């Protein structure tokens, strides 16, 4: 006879953003898409000493 | 403390206090929405216009 012991499968590991230390520099939020016409304008006054 | 504080002429001029607890309180609960929404809620930091 001929013998098989073993099925063997990969475990594996999930990856999160919100877990990484990447995110650290991020300010992630979840936001609905409201079709904002391209809303490339952030203008900003900002004080200056 | 400071060479000079502004903070002494404001009410001279007619501005009172910091805003923080009179616009809040002045506000009749009618302009205090509209000031968190229209203005924003920190107006230190920033505020939007």
């Amino acid at each position: 006879f001929e013998a098989i012991f073993g099925t063997f499968c990969n475990r594996l590991e999930w990856v999160y953003f919100l877990t990484s230390g990447l995110a650290a520099a991020a300010h992630a939020i979840k936001f609905h898409d409201l079709n904002k016409l391209t809303t490339g304008k952030m203008l900003f006054h900002v004080q200056v000493p | 403390m400071e060479n000079w504080s502004a903070l002494e002429l404001l009410p001279k001029v007619g501005i009172p206090t910091d805003f923080l607890t009179h616009v809040k309180t002045s506000a009749g609960e009618e302009m205090f929405e509209a000031l968190r929404i229209y203005y924003g809620d920190d107006p230190e930091r920033y505020n939007i216009h």
